[PDB]
């Protein structure tokens, strides 16, 4: 499953970069670990002439420093920094400012310790806030600019290979590139898909041209053996990313499988390797995105810790404690998979309550294992 | 059993109290409930629109009516 | 009793209520007056609280008796629905809900949160609005403003006073004694203040908490002066927890009284000495009720600034809570100057000074003559599968054709593109659509319609195609769509018959093709169609599926129509959605294959799919002609179709 999901894409991207004349391919933090492993294996086997490098970063480590001369209005939009708040800690963290330092400017905010829209508005209305954020950003940008200048060779014709996103992170990183190299630096990003046109120096090469949402695959990438890069630091006069490691077992097995699959996949007798990449990708993405009762999507994928599972099975009392879709999303990231994993009585109760609580309609059947059925012990 | 003509418009008499539908499907949600075709009244039919199957519907300025011979009659 | 008047609104309030009470008192012999509530419980509440007996409710047997032969229907709004049995010649006395200098009704446009409701209201009841609504105007300025913002007949205007501002005077009407609601008798304060703030949009903390943070200091400053501070916040403001908290903390205070909204505050205007207002229309009402001391408490004047409030509102300015306290304690607020009150009263209620009375208003109404005009209708038409169709029926047939041309031209294409052209192109279109939907912020626009150029740009940029390939494919699709056009002659001739009857007709279509390609297709179906107005989604950016194209049509045309009918094939875009906008729909069925034809087409690969489309469409045309042209019976049709196919 994970090979079909990743390897054909990386193959397409590597071949497309060789075609477009890219000399170096950079893989960005977290999402780029497995993808760079795959690309290295492909280049080794096929003997392609292209270098690969790994770059550490993240939204948190790159958004604030990207504010060169202005704070992006996107920061105050539906997908800005004040998006996803669930508690007061979430609000204080999105604000960039401490609870005390923030409540000093917004006493009205002392309460609650629509709402998000008004919060974004009040944030947008303060020029002092804008200038303070700009100062903080110009200060945090020193280490990011030095990291870029030390890790990325600007005299080459290079590109970046990601997996999924809106494209705003790519825009901020391209702004950081321009500030670090002092010129209009074309940054092309490879995605499986993105929802935005080319903007400024950001160029976007997309693998699949279909209205599919690949956030689905975030759990797999979240098995990378270290947390999201929070920021940078300096030692030995060199800038380095803060890396707080995690256990390597899951990522070890995932990389084992991915490289086995790469070997097996490059050995296939294809009449047209590009067409097979495209066809296998189409089939595999369609299947994994529209098969919530699949044995392995149920028993393996949806059980990956994201630490709580991505879409675990549901219990009758858990559904008795819900009354909205918001409350249920806190319980699982995929209602179809969770239901396909739950007992028949749970499914029947969900059906009973869905018409009233306005929950998505469950249109699948319980998962039936297909191979290694029953306990093998 | 269906009353219709290739030559539109054409007058029809309402044998029974006939309802108006805003969709050839004659689905409940498309049946008008604000007004109806009174029994023994006449009305002009300005178009004949056919379902996917083989049943005709007679369009009036207020919506579709049935073509069944027990409910309408060409004048 | 000669005349019969019903009065209606969503609440026991307003000019409807004022005039209703004044007539039930001073017009018991010349008019029979009833109040129609929206439901039964509303009537029960009104009757329990007021003891009147001339109260019925909508669709009540009393209402079904009165409405068919009533004389006047008094309202404070352009109602969203009117009783279907309401008499043909009734006089809709629309006594508006306030005067001011803000846009309303049709002026709110398509960006308004009430756009759908406005379109529904007007599409439904334009005949009533234009031929039966006597709108009450109070001054020439207000009459001009309202005639600009609304669709009312200048001949049916009624000039006079606002009944709710001139009926509950000292010796006038009162359904309740004010002293029974106050801690002390009204003469038991040094004065009374009425605080009427407005519901502000962006409210981190409750609108009330931001305006009046510390109620303890307010009550202290009111005791020190022996004032009665009466708080009547906006309706939505009453939902906040701070409102209820402060109402409970001072539920039995001698100076801070949270007005019980179960009573009409207008009845008490004559008892109000001071008014603390911000941006609400009620100010003018107060000015018309005799109030003369005004405090404009506008802490949020920074927002409304940078855009005249100064010249058309009275009241000393106070922007800070501390300033409001200093003003309430200082007791330095003079009565409105004679010249300024004369100015404002002229500007806003000039037609008042014409010695206008309540009975004068009732006479002007009753003595009015309805001279209605017969209005034209509007008829919009879907294009694809309504006025025109495809010689191969299914849309994807086009794509098939295009692929076959690509693969046959000699220009080399990528295998993934040729062999999989159907999926490639359809999924690229839906991809571009999702991109539009997800980039409404980045584009600062709610329009989300795509164009053919967007689809082929996506394809070219992400498949690394040459300009030759992309232009070949795009021109092939355009030329194929044009060459496969066929007319649906009966609906075209019906459209033009409608136009010849004097109705206005137009076409509203959701399609990515450019407007010129659409016009070429129409011209190949029927040249006359080129002269009909066109609302193409690709040109406008709004679609019928979202209903936005219907709103655009409503606000773009000079809507003067007695009825709107939409003819189409889509159960949603041309049915559900338009019906939600109050539009009468005539939705027919799209052409479609039957089992044998479908299986034939579905059984072919790339080499044989287009001719299979041709043959299946020929079979469909044959059975169509047999059943719905020649009028054959079941057995004859079945025999002929079998022998053929
Ligand atoms: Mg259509």
């Amino acid at each position: 499953y994970v090979g079909a999901s990743f390897v054909p894409y990386i193959n397409w991207a590597i071949k497309d970069a060789i075609k477009r004349g890219y000399e170096t391919i950079y893989f960005i933090s977290r999402d780029g670990h497995f993808l760079k492993q795959i690309a290295d294996k492909i280049i080794e086997i096929r003997g392609y002439n292209v270098k690969t490098k790994y770059i550490y970063g993240s939204r948190k480590a790159w958004r604030l420093p990207s504010f060169i001369t202005k704070v992006d209005d996107e920061t105050f939009w539906q997908f800005g920094n004040f998006v996803g708040m669930d508690s007061f800690e979430d609000l204080v963290k999105a604000s960039y400012l401490s609870e005390s330092e923030l409540l000093s400017l917004f006493p009205e905010f002392e309460s609650l310790r629509e709402i998000a829209e008004n919060i974004r508005k009040i944030f947008k209305n303060s020029p002092a806030y804008h200038e303070k954020v700009l100062a903080i950003a110009a200060e945090k940008r020193k280490m990011v600019r030095q990291y870029i200048q030390q890790e990325i060779n600007p005299k080459e014709k290079f590109a970046f290979v990601e997996f999924w996103g809106r494209g705003y992170t790519q825009d901020t990183f391209g702004r950081l590139l321009n500030d670090a190299f002092g010129k209009e630096v074309k940054n092309p990003f490879y995605y499986v898909r993105s929802f935005t046109d080319d903007m400024g120096t950001s160029v976007r090469h997309n693998f699949i041209l279909a209205p599919q949402n690949f956030s689905f695959f975030e759990p797999i990438f979240a098995q990378t053996p270290y947390d999201s890069i929070p920021d940078y630091y300096e030692e030995k006069g060199r800038i380095e990313p803060i890396i707080n490691h995690r256990d390597r077992s899951v990522s070890d097995l995932i990389s084992e499988g991915l490289l086995k699959f790469t070997e097996d996949y490059l050995a296939l007798n294809t009449q047209d390797e590009d067409y097979f990449d495209a066809a296998l990708s189409q089939f595999n993405y369609q299947y994994q995105l529209n098969t919530p009762n699949d044995q392995f999507i149920c028993n393996v994928f949806s059980e990956l810790k994201d630490e709580k599972p991505y879409a675990p099975a549901l219990t009758l009392k858990q559904l008795e404690s819900i009354t909205s879709k918001q409350e249920l999303d806190k319980l699982t990231q995929s209602i179809p998979i969770s239901l396909s994993k739950s007992d028949v009585k749970v499914i029947d109760y969900y059906n009973k309550i869905q018409k009233n609580y306005n929950l998505p309609a469950y249109n699948s059947t319980p998962m039936r294992k297909a191979y290694a059925v029953n306990p093998l012990e | 059993q269906y009353v219709w003509s290739t030559q539109v418009p054409f007058r029809v008499l309402s044998l029974k109290q006939n309802s108006f539908y805003l969709d050839v499907s004659f689905a409940e949600t498309t049946k008008r409930k604000d007004i109806f075709l009174k029994e023994l009244n006449e009305i002009d039919v300005i178009a004949v629109d056919w379902l996917k199957g083989g049943v005709p519907r007679l369009l009036t300025e207020h919506g579709y009516i049935t073509a069944h011979k027990d409910w309408v009659k060409k004048s | 009793v000669d005349k019969t008047w019903l009065f209606g609104s969503y609440a026991w309030q307003g000019n409807p209520k004022a005039l209703f009470l004044y007539m039930l008192v001073n017009c018991k012999e010349t008019h029979e007056c009833w109040w129609v509530a929206d439901n039964e419980e509303s009537m029960k509440s009104i009757k329990k609280s007021t003891g009147l007996k001339n109260i019925t409710f909508t669709d009540s047997e009393k209402a079904k008796e009165l409405f068919p032969h009533a004389d006047v229907y008094v309202t404070e709004n352009f109602r969203e629905s009117y009783p279907v049995y309401m008499n043909e010649n009734i006089k809709v006395f629309n006594t508006w809900h306030g005067v001011g200098l803000k846009h309303i009704e049709l002026a709110l446009g398509m960006n308004s949160v009430l756009a759908e409701s406005i379109v529904r209201k007007y599409v439904r009841n334009y005949d009533i609005y234009k031929n039966n609504v006597l709108f009450l105007t109070t001054s020439q300025a207000m009459e001009d403003h309202f005639l600009e913002d609304m669709a009312i007949s200048k001949e049916l205007i009624i000039r006079g006073k606002y009944p709710r501002n001139a009926v509950y005077g000292p010796n006038g009407i009162h359904t309740y004694d004010i002293n029974t609601l106050l801690p002390k008798n009204k003469s038991q304060y040094s004065q009374t203040i009425l605080f009427c703030p407005t519901y502000r949009i962006g409210a981190i903390q409750g609108v009330l908490n931001s305006l009046l943070p510390d109620f303890a200091k307010l009550e202290e400053v009111c005791r020190h002066k022996n004032q009665l501070f009466i708080v009547k916040v906006h309706p939505f403001m009453k939902k906040d927890n701070y409102f209820a908290e402060m109402s409970e903390k001072y539920k039995d205070s001698e100076y801070i009284l949270f007005w019980n909204d179960d009573y009409d505050i207008y009845e008490a205007f004559n008892s109000i000495d001071l008014a603390i207002i911000d941006y609400s229309s009620i100010f003018y009402d107060l000015l018309d009720a005799g109030v003369e001391k005004f405090i404009r408490y506008v802490p949020d004047l920074d927002e409304y600034q940078n855009d005249d409030y100064a010249d058309l509102t009275e009241g000393r300015i106070v922007k800070s809570f501390q300033q409001l306290l200093n003003c309430l304690d200082n007791a330095n607020i003079k009565i409105i100057s004679t010249k300024r009150k004369q100015y404002l009263m002229d500007y806003f209620f000039g037609f008042k000074k014409e010695n206008k009375s309540m009975e004068s208003l009732i006479a002007d109404v009753d003595n009015c003559q309805l001279q209605p005009k017969s209005l034209k209708e509007l008829h919009t038409f879907d294009i694809f599968d309504t006025l025109i169709r495809r010689s191969t029926l299914r849309p994807f047939s086009i794509f098939d054709y295009v692929r076959d041309k690509a693969k046959a031209s000699g220009i080399k294409f990528p295998l993934a593109l040729t062999e999989n052209w159907i999926n490639v192109r359809n999924r690229a279109e839906h991809d571009v659509r999702d991109i539009m939907r997800k980039t409404t912020f980045e584009r600062q626009s709610d329009k989300i319609e795509i164009t053919l150029d967007d689809i082929y740009t996506r394809l070219q940029k992400n498949l690394l195609l040459t300009d030759e390939q992309t232009d070949f494919l795009k021109q092939a699709e355009i030329e194929a769509e044009i060459a496969h056009v066929e007319p649906i002659q009966k609906r075209i001739n019906y459209l033009f018959s409608l136009k010849a009857k004097g109705h206005d007709v137009a076409m509203a279509s959701d399609m990515y093709l450019p407007e010129d390609v659409i016009y070429k297709m129409l011209d190949r179906a029927d040249t006359r169609l080129r002269e009909i107005p066109l609302y193409l989604s690709s040109t406008i950016g709004y679609q019928k599926s979202t209903g936005k194209l219907y709103q655009h049509i409503f606000f773009d045309l000079d809507y003067q129509y007695s009825r709107w009918t939409h003819y189409g094939d889509n159960k949603h875009a041309d049915g559900s959605v338009p019906r939600r906008l109050g539009i009468q729909t005539a939705v027919h069925d799209i052409d479609d294959f039957i089992p044998f034809e479908n299986a034939m087409v579905n059984a072919m690969d790339n080499y044989n799919r287009y001719p299979a489309y041709q043959l299946a469409t020929k079979m469909h045309r044959y059975r169509t002609q047999l059943v719905q042209e020649n009028g054959f019976g079941n057995t004859l049709f079945e025999t002929k179709y079998y022998n053929y196919a």
